[PDB]
C-alpha cells in the first residue's frame, strides 16, 4: 500500500467528523447525508454501519474503513452476483426457498435447461434433506 | 495486488502519453509536406521521399505502442475480475473495436509516385473540367480520425476522475464512470469553454480541409483562398447562406453538410 | 439536359440543405413538382429542429444518484482551496508585522510587496466561500417530501389518537 | 407550443407508470433465472465430471459474466421509474388533513 | 377462453399481492397505488374494494378478480352511463328526483321535447306514485 | 455628514419601524424578513440584532444602526478577514488553537514558510505559557 493512497484514504476520511474525535458518530453521518442532499430514515443510517462491523461497538475505525475500502473499488465481485438472483424468486425474506419453485423456474424462465439437469441439481445441494432449500448454504458450497 | 494495480494504472498512462505523441508528429509533417508540395518541389524530387519515410516509421511506431496498450489493459482486466486464463476477455466487441483502431490508425500516405484521373462540373455555370490528380489526397485527409487519442489523454491524465475515494462512493451508489457520465459532468461545470475550443479547432481543421481538397479544379482563387474558406465555413456554420461561393467538388459539399448538423446542434446547446 | 437536378447525389444534397434552412446553393428546380417537394422538406425540419430542441433539453439533465456523487466530488475538491487560502492569508500578516516591528531598518519594498499580496489573499478567501455557499444551497434542494409528510401525517394521528 | 402539448397528463402516466412496470418485472426475472444456470453449470462441468474439457468451461465463465452485466442493467432501469413516480404525489391534499389533525391535536 | 388470456390474467394478479398468500389486502393494495404515485385515501380504497365483492369480508382472490375483467373490456353502451345522466341532475345523494325537475328539465334543455311526450313519460312512470321519481326502477324497466 | 446623507437611512428605518415605536425590536425585523423572502429563525434574529446591539439592550433605535453604517462600505476591514481566517482552522469553536496544528499548517498548507519563520512566529507568540494561543488578542497584537 503506498503512502499516496494511504494520504488519499485519510483525506475524506476526516471527512464524517464535524469535531475531529477519530471515531465515528450516527448522527455525524446523517448531518453528512443531509448536506449532500439526502435523509435516511433511523434504521437506514443503523444499517449502513450494521453491514460493515466487527466488534459490536456500533463504531467503526481506520481498519474497517479501509477493509471495506479495499473492495468497493473493483469490477464484479462474483458474490454479491449470486446473493441476488436468489432474492429475486425468494418471497417471504427469511433465507429459505422452496424445492418446486425451483424446478419450475429452471424449466420455464428463460433459457430453460432439462429435466437431466434440474434432475441432478435437486438431488444435489441435499443437504437440509427437506424441501425447505437454504440458499445461502448452497452459496459457498457450489462457489468455493 | 494495490502495488500491481498502481504498476499497471502507471504504465497504461504512460504508453498513452507516447501513442499521442507519435500520432501528432505524423500529423504536422503531412501537413507541411501538403502545403510544400504544390510550389516549391515537385513530387519526384528527393524531399517528397525523405518525408514520407519519416510518416512511415511513425506509423509503425505508433501500431507498436498501440498494441502493448492494449495487452496491458487485458492484463488490467484480469486482475480486477479474477481470471486465469486470457481467453475469457476476448469477446467479440473487444476484437471489432481492437481491430477498428489498428486500421484507422494505419492509413498514410506510402512513399511512390502514383497519379489518377479527376472530373468535376463546375458551380454556378455547369461546365465540365478534367484535371490528373494525386493518390496521396485521397490518403492523407483521412489521418485527421487519429484526434480521439486526445479524449483518451486527458480522460486518464484527469484528477477529478481518479480519486480512490470518489470510485469507492460511486461503487456504492451502484453506477459506473463512463464517458457519458464524464461528458454530462463537464456539461455542467463549464460549457462555455466546451462549446468554445470545439468551435474553434473544428473551425480551423475544416476550413483547411475545403482548401486542400479543391485547389485542385480551381483557377481563379475563390475556394482555393484561405480566407475565402474562412468565411464559407463560418456562414455554413450560422445557416445564413453560401454567397457566392459553392465548392466544386463532393468533398467540399460534405465538409459543408458535417458543418451546418453540428451548428445546428451547437445553436440548440446555446439556447439551452 | 445539363444534369444537375437529374443527378441523384445533387438531389440529396437539395434536400439536406434545404431540410436545414441553410439554403440553394445553385440548385433550383424548374418545375413546380420540385418547389412542392423542398416545401414539404422545409416545413418538415422547421417541425423537427424545435423537437430536438426539445429533447436535449431532457437529454442532457443528470439523474438522482449521479448528483449525490457530483455534491461530494465538489465538496471534496473545495475543501481544499478553503485551506490554502487562509494558509496564504496568515502567512502575509505574518510577514508584514515582522517586517514591520522587528527589525533594525525598515526596507519600504518588502513592506509595500506584502502589503499587496495581502490583499489579493482575502479577495481569493472571498471568492472560494462564494463558490461553497452557491454549491451547499443549490445542492440542498433535491430533498423529497412525499415520505416527510407521510411520516408526519403518522406522527400526528398517533398524536391525536393517543 | 409544441414544449406544451408534448407533455401527457395525469391520468395517462397513471397507467403509463403500470404498463412498464408490469414489462420490467419479467426481464428481471429472467437474468436472475439465467445467472443461476450459469453458476450450476460451470460448477458441474468443473467438480462432476471425471475429466475436464476446458472449451466448455470457458464458455460458460464468459456467458456468466454477461448474465450479471444484464441484471445489474435491469435493476437500475427498474430503479429509474420510481424516482419520476413519486414525484407527481400532490402536497395541498395532505396539507389540509395534516393541518386538520394538528389542531383537534391541540385542541383536544 | 384461450388459456394465454388466463396466464395473463394470473400474472397480472400476482401483483397487488407482494405476500405469495393468493389473497387482496386492503393495505398490500395501498402500497401497490402508492407505487405507481397514487396516495388514495383509506375510505377510497374501502369503496374502491367495496365495489365489486362477493363475500361479507374485503377479500378478493383471483374468482373474485377475473369477474369484471370481461366487462371492463367492452364499450360501456349500457345502463351505466344513464346511471350518470340521472346523477347529474339529481342534487342529494339518496337517489330521488322530484317530477317538477323532470318536467322543466325535458321541455327546455336542449332538443326539448313537446309537453304531449313528458305527460306520457311521466304518466309512463307513474311508479312511485307521490311524485318522488326513483330512478333506479325507471332504468330498470325502460332497459331490459 | 452631508444633508442628504442625514436624510438617507430614514426610508430604510421607516420600513424597518412600521409601527412608529422608534425602536427596532425581534418581531418587526421577522415581519421584514418574511416579507422579503427569508424565514430565519428565533436564535438566528437574536444573534442579527446583538451583532448590533448598543450595549445589553435587545431593541434598536435610530443612533444604534448609524453606527453600524458607514462601517458597511470599506470594503477590506483587515480585522474580520483575519478572524475567519483563523476560524477556518478553529475546530471546536472555544477560541483556541494547539501550538503544533499551526506549525503544520504553516509548513504545509499553501505557500509555506520554513522552520525559522515559524519557530519565530511561535517565540513572539509565547504570550500564553500553554498550548492554547488564544488568538483573538494576538490579532490585536499582529494588527496593532
Ligand atoms: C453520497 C454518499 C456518501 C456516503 N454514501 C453512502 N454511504 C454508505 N455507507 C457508508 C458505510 C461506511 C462509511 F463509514 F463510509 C459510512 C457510510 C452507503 C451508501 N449507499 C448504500 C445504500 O444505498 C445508498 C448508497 N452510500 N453516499
Ligand atoms: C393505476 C391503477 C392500478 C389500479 N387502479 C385502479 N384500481 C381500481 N380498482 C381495482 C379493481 C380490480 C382489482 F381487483 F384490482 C381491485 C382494485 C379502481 C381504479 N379507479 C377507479 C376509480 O377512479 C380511479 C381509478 N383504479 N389504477
Amino acid at each position: 500500500l503506498t503512502e499516496e493512497q494511504i494520504a488519499e484514504f485519510k483525506e475524506a476520511f476526516s471527512l464524517f467528523d464535524k469535531d475531529g474525535d477519530g471515531t465515528i458518530t450516527t448522527k455525524e453521518l446523517g448531518t453528512v447525508m443531509r448536506s449532500l442532499g439526502q435523509n435516511p430514515t433511523e434504521a437506514e443510517l443503523q444499517d449502513m454501519i450494521n453491514e460493515v462491523d466487527a466488534d459490536g461497538n456500533g463504531t467503526i475505525d481506520f481498519p474497517e474503513f479501509l477493509t471495506m475500502m479495499a473492495r468497493k473499488m473493483k469490477d464484479t465481485d462474483s458474490e454479491e452476483e449470486i446473493r441476488e438472483a436468489f432474492r429475486v424468486f425468494d418471497k417471504d425474506g427469511n433465507g429459505y426457498i422452496s424445492a418446486a419453485e425451483l424446478r419450475h423456474v429452471m424449466t420455464n424462465l428463460g433459457e430453460k435447461l432439462t429435466d437431466e439437469e434440474v434432475d441432478e441439481m435437486i438431488r444435489e445441494a441435499d443437504i437440509d434433506g427437506d424441501g425447505q432449500v437454504n440458499y445461502e448454504e448452497f452459496v459457498q458450497m457450489m462457489t468455493a | 495486488k494495490l502495488g500491481h494495480r498502481r504498476a499497471l494504472f502507471e504504465k497504461r498512462k504512460r504508453l498513452s502519453d507516447y501513442a499521442l505523441i507519435f500520432g501528432m508528429f505524423g500529423i504536422v509533417v503531412m501537413v507541411i509536406e501538403t502545403e510544400l508540395s504544390w510550389g516549391a518541389y515537385d513530387k519526384a524530387s528527393l524531399y517528397s521521399l525523405a518525408l514520407k519515410c519519416l510518416i512511415s516509421l511513425s506509423t509503425i511506431i505508433l501500431l507498436g505502442l498501440i498494441i502493448v496498450y492494449h495487452a496491458r489493459e487485458i492484463q488490467l482486466f484480469m486482475v480486477d475480475n479474477g481470471a486465469d486464463d486470457w481467453r475469457i476477455a476476448m469477446t467479440y466487441e473487444r476484437i471489432f473495436f481492437i481491430c477498428l483502431e489498428i486500421l484507422v490508425c494505419a492509413i498514410h500516405p506510402i512513399p511512390g509516385n502514383y497519379t489518377f484521373t479527376w472530373t468535376a462540373r463546375l458551380a454556378f455555370s455547369y461546365a465540365p473540367s478534367t484535371t490528373t490528380a494525386d493518390v496521396d489526397i485521397i490518403l492523407s485527409i483521412p489521418m485527421f480520425l487519429r484526434l480521439y487519442l486526445i479524449a483518451r489523454v486527458m480522460l486518464l491524465h484527469s484528477k477529478l476522475f481518479t480519486d480512490a475515494s470518489s470510485r469507492s462512493i460511486g461503487a456504492l451508489n451502484k453506477i459506473n464512470f463512463n464517458t457519458r457520465f464524464v461528458m454530462k459532468t463537464l456539461m455542467t461545470i463549464c460549457p462555455g469553454t466546451v462549446l468554445l475550443v470545439f468551435s474553434i479547432s473544428l473551425w480551423i481543421i475544416a476550413a483547411w480541409t475545403v482548401r486542400a481538397c479543391e485547389r485542385y479544379h480551381d483557377q481563379q482563387d475563390v475556394t482555393s483562398n484561405f480566407l475565402g474558406a474562412m468565411w464559407l465555413i463560418s456562414i455554413t456554420f450560422l445557416s445564413i447562406g453560401y454567397g457566392d461561393m459553392v465548392p466544386n467538388t463532393y468533398c467540399g459539399k460534405g465538409v459543408c453538410l458535417l458543418t451546418g448538423i453540428m451548428g445546428a446542434g451547437c445553436t440548440a446547446l446555446v439556447v439551452a | 439536359q445539363q444534369d444537375v437536378t437529374s443527378n441523384f447525389l445533387g438531389a440529396m444534397w437539395l434536400i439536406s440543405i434545404t431540410f436545414l434552412s441553410i439554403g440553394y446553393g445553385d440548385m433550383v428546380p424548374n418545375t413546380y413538382c420540385g418547389k412542392g417537394v423542398c416545401l414539404l422538406t422545409g416545413i418538415m425540419g422547421a417541425g423537427c429542429t424545435a423537437l430536438v430542441v426539445a429533447v436535449v433539453a431532457r437529454k442532457l439533465e443528470l439523474t438522482k444518484a449521479e448528483k449525490h456523487v457530483h455534491n461530494f466530488m465538489m465538496d471534496t475538491q473545495l475543501t481544499k482551496r478553503v485551506k490554502n487560502a487562509a494558509a496564504n492569508v496568515l502567512r502575509e500578516t505574518w510577514l508584514i508585522y515582522k517586517n514591520t516591528k522587528l527589525v533594525k531598518k525598515i526596507d519600504h519594498a518588502k513592506v509595500r510587496k506584502h502589503q499587496r499580496k495581502f490583499l489579493q489573499a482575502i479577495h481569493q478567501l472571498r471568492s472560494v466561500k462564494m463558490e461553497q455557499r452557491k454549491l451547499n444551497d443549490q445542492a440542498n434542494t433535491l430533498v423529497d417530501l412525499a415520505k416527510t409528510q407521510n411520516i408526519m401525517y403518522d406522527m400526528i394521528s398517533d398524536l391525536n389518537e393517543r
